[PDB]
């Protein structure tokens, strides 16, 4: 449950946002594989409601459990699996099992929605398996969270043993075609109790795919726990990771310059995160990146958010997603489309770019450098520790990579960088390429030690450098 | 009401935001 099942040599999890899933098996083979990502969280599969405006949170309004989407029908989805998982590329399934539908309609594969009588034929779903009506709107009382219907949605059961019973043969029907985990939606709105009995009920991954004897799908859980609340973020990691959507919160303050950067020599659960083993973090995700504020970083204010990413990457605590987004100006605002509703694929420019409307951060240089970055550094600690007292740190993980930020004044330092001597190439700047740098590089000495310069003025407050990218 | 960065949508069930947030959306957002 808290093992990704990860290839060797691989990290990372990148959620593609909105893709269909021949896009995804072509993303797997030709730069996934390549740039060393572990896998792919995926928008919903299975059926939902086709919603006036075809908006992003239709995808969370289940109609059906029947694979066919906007992003494709079970034969694609099976190819989808079959390529990325012989790539070593995993899969996990965003599942949506806490409730159905806010409003009547129909779904994408042509079933019937009746929220009113809260019937839907196509599982079936009858009114008997759902909680009785009220309103999520107290988060103090767990029973009001849980439940109660939550913006309006006609709240599942999971008490029942018809609804475990639907949930588990779902689950593992998708555990059949090649996925390795669950990303669980609305776990918070969730009995943890419910929850470990389905979740004990799914059966081993699929060997066929690639999967080691006895290997359990990954767990991991959306809670948003912040404190001062009824229930906590504790009462799920007993059968699964939690999604830690304090370390996003808190980085996004530090690199916006609300905290000093040499406050992070202590980060982890002293900051009142989840123990390490227990958390999946991020920077943003696909909910919160659609704020009225400014406290979440974001595509939209690249520079920190480059910087926040790498951080994240370089340091060794939990399992790292990467949100991959769409351009919006509007909340609401769907994924393109055409005239008929259809999704339009995103393109493959000459620069390794996005064209069609997809911000594609995981194809950023800073971005897949850093995962690279995160290969290479398997296994060791931060050592090596510096900082300005101020805003200027660096550190090593072990004796293969290091990394410098700087957010105030420019940083030049000799610094030990605790790596061998040779000339390494910044993976922020650039990479190594026809046996030079296209970036930036910088030479270690006999010691570890090297100058590092990064001036405050540069497009990014980032260097990084590692074994597998010296000259 | 609903704490911050949890979920939202004001027209469907009427419950507001924690103040001093609002809703991203009318229908399914979060409250920041
Ligand atoms: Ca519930
Ligand atoms: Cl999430």
């Amino acid at each position: 449950q808290k093992d990704a099942n990860f290839a060797s040599g691989r990290n990372s999890i990148v959620h593609l946002f909105e893709w269909k899933w021949n896009d995804i098996a072509d993303e797997c083979e030709r730069f996934l594989q390549p740039q060393g990502f572990g896998g792919v969280q995926i928008s919903p599969p299975n059926e939902y409601l086709v919603a006036d405006g075809r908006p992003w949170w239709e995808r969370y309004q289940p109609v059906s459990y029947i694979i066919n989407t906007r992003s494709g029908d079970e034969s694609a989805f099976t190819d989808m699996t079959r390529r990325c998982n012989d790539a070593g590329v995993r899969i996990y399934v965003d599942a949506v099992i806490n409730h159905m539908t806010g409003m009547n309609g129909v779904g994408t594969s042509g079933s019937s929605a009746d929220h009113d009588g809260m019937n839907y034929p196509a599982v079936p779903y009858g009114s008997g398996d759902f909680h009785s009506p009220c309103e999520v709107n107290n988060y103090q009382d767990a029973d009001n969270v849980r439940n109660c219907e939550l913006v309006g949605l006609r709240d599942l059961n999971q008490g029942s043993d018809y609804v475990r019973g639907v949930l588990i043969d779902y689950m593992n029907h998708m555990i059949d075609l090649g996925v390795a985990g669950f990303r669980v939606d609305a776990a918070k709105h969730m009995s943890p109790g419910d929850l470990s009995v389905i979740f004990s009920g799914l059966k081993n991954l699929n060997t066929d795919y690639g999967f080691a004897d006895g290997a359990r799908p990954f767990i991991y859980q959306e809670v948003i726990d912040l404190g001062g609340e009824a229930i906590s973020k504790n009462e799920y990691t007993g059968f699964g990771c939690v999604l830690e959507f304090q370390f996003g919160v808190s980085l996004g303050n530090a690199f916006q310059g609300g905290n000093q950067l040499k406050n992070l020599a202590n980060w982890g659960p002293e900051w009142g995160l989840l123990e390490g083993l227990d958390a999946v973090v991020f920077v943003d995700n696909h909910d919160n990146q659609r704020t009225g504020g400014s406290q979440i970083l974001t595509y939209k204010n690249p520079k920190p958010y480059k910087m926040a990413i790498a951080f994240m990457l370089a340091h060794p605590y939990g399992t790292t997603r990467i949100m991959s987004s769409f351009d919006f100006t509007d909340n609401d605002q769907g994924p393109p489309q055409d005239g008929s509703g259809n999704l339009i694929s995103p393109g493959i420019n000459d620069d390794n770019t996005c064209s069609n409307g997809y911000v594609c951060e995981h194809r950023w240089r800073q971005v897949y450098g850093m995962v690279g970055f995160r290969n290479a550094v398997e296994g060791t600690q931060v050592e090596n520790w510096w900082s300005n007292d101020d805003n200027q740190i660096a550190f090593s993980r072990g004796s293969q990579g290091f990394v410098a930020f700087t957010n105030g004044g420019d940083l030049n330092q000799n610094l030990n960088t605790g790596l061998p001597a040779g000339t390494y190439c910044d993976v922020i700047s650039g990479e190594l390429s026809g046996g030079s740098c296209t970036g930036k590089s910088v030479t270690v000495g006999d010691n570890g030690s090297a100058d590092i310069s990064l001036g405050s003025a540069e497009d990014d407050g980032v260097l990084a450098i590692h074994v597998n990218a010296k000259l | 009401c609903i704490p911050k960065w949890n979920r939202c949508g004001p027209k469907m069930d009427g419950v507001p935001c924690c103040e001093p947030y609002t809703c991203t959306s009318d229908y399914y957002g979060n409250c920041s």
